[PDB]
RNA sequence: ACUCGGAAUUGAUUUCGUUCAAAGAAGGUAGGUUCCUUGUGGACCGUUAUAUCUUUGUUCUUUCCUUUUCCUUGUGGCUGAGGAGUGUUCCUGUUUCCGAGCUCGGUUUCUGUGAUGCUGGCUAUCGGUUCCAACCGACGUC
RNA sequence: GUAAGCAGAACUGGCGAUGAGGGAUGCUCCUAACGCUUGGUUAAGGUGCCAAAAUGCUCGCUCAUCAGAUACCAUAAAAGGUGUUGGUUCAUAU
């Protein structure tokens, strides 16, 4: 229990190594999405 | 004790594979995918399926190393989504974009799955959930979202037809019922 | 696990939701009397459901109609079919069913008892409002039923009737609950307590 | 004059463990009088139970019984499955049925 | 479907009006007509100013909209009835 | 149209696991289904409870919108709605039919004593007031 | 067959929850303006003020769910136990506690392989042969 | 061969020689193969009534002056619809 409050800084850590690395996809597909529209047109 | 019957049974699960190593081509990419699934298994099945479009992979010629079980941050309260999709109709295939409100992304997909398929008859094999991220109010450019949002929004219950409890029925009663409430 | 006799009430119910109900019921041993069958309702419009009775009265057997299927146009009788629809009726067990229900389109004799209501089978609850419905009285005047307006007659006179019994009632319902006010200060202050934990 | 004081549920035979198309007369199929799902039904188990009926006849009474006991619950509704002594006769069928409380808990 | 919808109508001067229930009797100096809407899933009610007509529903298809301007459109030639009454004029041809 | 699904109205829970039990009301989801919780004492575990299982009180706590469980309890306890709707009828016979269930036989025998002593008085008074 | 229960563990080493602190925001509260259809109103401006929420740390919480192995009390069903005897000497179990290095040996009471125990009705029922009823079933050869 | 409950082949499985439960009803479909039976559990398939089990719970769509309703299976098409419910993409609220 006391090896618990120990690595609980590094879970959280894994958790924004997950969602940010999918919102930043999630940006980046966008982007692609729009520059197909302008360049065609 | 929590009710099983208002949800369907899906969990977002993150997985990786790497292919596998050869004599030719040691340390290969490794790749990543978020999936939703009813199980830690059925995930994985969705997994190669969805790489043998992308690349050049199978589950023979593939190795798994990790699948992490993903939920929300905080479920407590109500979020915007806009899911994105595509799916396959009798003629051909279409994406969409849909915007559903819970307090889970799992609330959402199991929301959608049933919304699609009343509408659109799309069959649980066809269609696949390509991203569901968070939306602000002002973002989200349905319209039956944009009446929802703002503070002090009031609903009164009209026409109250009660589920009773099991052993509350009774197929008799003197009074006939009464509807309006107050 | 039952009472004696259940009289029904058939206004805002629907046809077959009733009937379905009433039908197991008697097959359990429960007798049934039914009531004011002509306000009984279906789903559909009016125009809907006379030309589904239509369709009924073109199938006659073409050697010798006499014998045939019998098109019976009285509310208490067409709601006698339905509820006989659903019954096992050319075996001997589903005919001691039908013995059992009594079909009246209100007579004398259970003016004076008690009318209940199936709230499952019940036109408020089930149809979506805008859906339109249709009344069996009507329906049943439109195919040559001819006691409509005796219905109406007989109904309105009864209805006089019964409000003279009601302001009887009511005023002695006033007169016990009078006298309970004053039997429940003079019995003791312990006594009163216990009964508003029970609701008396 | 009547019965004083009844210490029994009342029950009705609805009629025998079946299919469709096929009798198992062995079992017996109960309703009782309150009694709404499989919930309340947990009760009624073990609880011994009576057919009664009467007879042109023969021990010095014109009534006869036949015993049984309750087994267990059958579906999400209240009713409840039997087994008597005897299979139980196609006469009694929509008939009713004295469920005694004991054996007690 | 969307959840609230109202439009609302100006009552003249010389009309009273009296909804009990769904059932509007509109009474001025010529003469007075009564009318039923019981068929419309509809909230009726006048203010307190009460030289006006609120009417409103929640939960409207957009079907069912549609009967909130029809309402409106009834009761407002009802109240130019019991002022001005109707003329309609035919001509002859032959 | 009185009664309104908005935040911090009460409720009575007719059906589902619940059965019985009083909550609140803190956000609305969508036209169907409500944030609905207890922060205490009812407890019931905050969820997306359905609009058809719940039925809606009278009595209302005013506050703002989406909302923390500790932030009810801070304005419940100002208020006390809980124990408002509990004087009302309605509220009363609700611990009525849970007071009525727990019983003993010899609780069940007391009232029946005591209601047919009231008769007794009740038809002195039917033929005297008569008179 | 259905249940009241717990005890440790796995994930994101907390999903949440909860106490504070700063920062930010709108589906903008107090506060100003102002407006009617006078409202449990709406536009403009305001960032915690006489409501708040969210992001990011922090205060102390082991349950939601989800891995993993295992000890439990409560009701019920179906089948079986029976001509006597003696009795534990051997044997497995549970138990008294004495010594040797959780494990083995010696010793005392108790229960099994060696358990059917108590009790009632009738001396006509039980049972049988016949015919009949009821629910369900059921339309030689190439 | 226009096609056929038509004629002729290849591989495996059935029917024939075979009942039982389901498909209302059916030699060939589904489940599943059978000594007499007591209890328990399922399969295919179902739970408003006939009919054993949900007028169960939860979310969409549909109003038919010929709605629709369960594989083999007991038929439907080209072409239309400002009937309604969503989507895709342009152009100034439509």
């Amino acid at each position: 229990r006391e090896e618990h409050k120990k690595h609980r800084q590094s879970a959280r850590r894994f958790a924004a190594e997950i969602r940010q690395a999918f919102s930043d996809k999630m940006a980046a597909e966008l982007e692609a999405a729009a520059r197909r529209k302008a360049e065609e047109a | 004790k929590a009710d099983p019957t208002l949800q369907q049974k899906i969990s977002q699960y993150q997985v990786v594979g790497r292919k596998q190593p050869t004599e030719a081509e040691p340390n290969p990419s490794l790749f990543r995918m978020r999936l939703f699934a009813r199980n830690k298994v059925l995930a994985v099945s969705k997994f190669w399926y969805l790489l043998k479009k992308m690349k050049k992979v199978k589950k023979s010629t593939g190795e798994i190393l990790a699948v992490n079980e993903i939920r929300e941050k905080r479920p407590t309260f109500v979020k915007n989504f806009g899911v994105w999709l595509r799916y396959d109709s009798r003629t051909g295939t279409h994406n969409m974009y849909k915007e559903v409100r819970d307090i889970s992304q799992n609330g959402a997909v199991s929301q959608l799955y049933a919304e699609m398929a009343g509408r659109h008859r799309a069959l649980p094999s066809n269609i696949q959930i390509i991203r569901v991220a968070e939306i602000k109010a002002s973002q989200c450019r349905r319209a039956h979202m944009q009446q929802l949002f703002d503070s002090k929004l009031k609903l009164p219950a009209i026409r109250r037809i009660f589920p009773t409890p099991k052993d509350k029925k009774s197929v008799f009663c003197a009074r006939k019922p009464t509807l309006f409430l107050h | 696990t039952f009472k004696k006799v259940v009289v029904i009430d058939c206004q805002g119910h629907l046809l077959g939701r009733l009937a379905s109900v009433v039908a197991k019921e008697l097959l359990k041993g429960q007798q049934i009397i039914c009531v004011r069958c002509e306000d009984i309702n279906i789903s559909g419009s009016l125009h809907r459901n006379r030309l589904k009775y239509q369709r009924f009265l073109r199938l006659r057997m073409n050697s010798n109609p006499r014998r045939g299927p019998y098109h019976l146009r009285a509310p208490s009788r067409i709601l006698w079919r339905t509820i006989r629809g659903m019954l096992r009726h050319k075996v001997e067990r589903g005919q001691k069913a039908l013995a059992r229900l009594q079909v009246y389109e209100v007579p004398t004799m259970v003016e004076r008892k008690k009318r209940m209501v199936v709230p499952s089978a019940l036109r408020i609850v089930r149809l979506k409002p805008k859906r339109n419905f249709c009344r069996l009285g009507d329906l049943s005047s439109q195919v040559g039923w001819s006691h409509g307006d005796l219905v109406a007659r007989l109904e309105e006179k009864r209805k006089t009737r019964s409000s003279a019994y009601y302001q009887k009632k009511k005023e002695r319902t006033k007169m016990q609950t009078e006298a309970k006010q004053f039997a429940q200060t003079t019995l003791p202050k312990d006594q009163v307590a216990f009964l508003q934990q029970y609701g008396h | 004059t009547k019965q004083p004081v009844r210490l029994y549920v009342r029950g009705i035979v609805l009629g025998y463990k079946r299919s469709k198309v096929n009798q198992y007369p062995s079992c017996s199929l109960l309703q009782l009088e309150g009694v709404n799902d499989r919930k309340d039904t947990q009760f009624y188990l073990g609880k011994r139970v009576a057919y009664v009926y009467k007879a042109k006849t023969k021990q010095g009474s014109k009534y006869r019984v036949i015993w049984g006991r309750i087994r267990r619950p059958h579906g999400n509704g209240g009713i409840v499955r039997a087994k008597f002594r005897s299979n139980l006769p196609p006469s009694s069928i929509a008939g009713r049925v004295r469920v005694f409380l004991y054996p007690s808990n | 479907k969307s959840v609230y919808a109202c439009e609302t109508i100006t009552i003249p001067a010389g009309v009273t009006v009296d909804v009990k229930s769904r059932v509007v009797t509109v009474k001025g100096k010529y003469g007075e007509i009564t009318r039923a809407f019981r068929h419309l899933p509809v909230d009726i009610q006048k203010t307190k100013s009460g030289n006006r007509l609120k009417v409103e529903m929640w939960y409207g298809t957009c079907t069912d909209l549609s009967c909130i301007r029809t309402l409106c459109s009834h009761i407002k030639n009802m109240f130019t009835g019991v002022m001005k009454k109707f003329q309609y004029k035919m001509r002859f041809v032959y | 149209f009185t009664r309104y699904y908005q935040p911090g109205r009460l409720c009575v829970v007719q059906y589902g696991p619940d059965a019985g039990k009083l909550c609140f009301v803190v956000d609305i989801i969508n036209q169907t289904r409500v944030l609905v919780d207890g922060a205490g004492v009812t407890g019931v575990k905050r969820q997306s409870m359905p609009v058809r299982r719940i039925a809606l009180t009278d009595q209302y706590l005013k506050i703002p919108r989406s909302v923390r469980s500790a932030t009810l309890k801070k304005a419940l306890e100002k208020d006390d709605v809980i124990a408002k709707f509990n004087q009302s009828s309605w509220g009363k016979r609700r611990l009525a039919k849970e007071q009525r269930a727990n019983m003993s036989d010899f609780d069940r025998f007391k009232l029946m004593v005591i209601l047919k002593q009231r008769r007794k008085v009740m038809q002195q008074k039917l033929k005297s007031l008569k008179k």
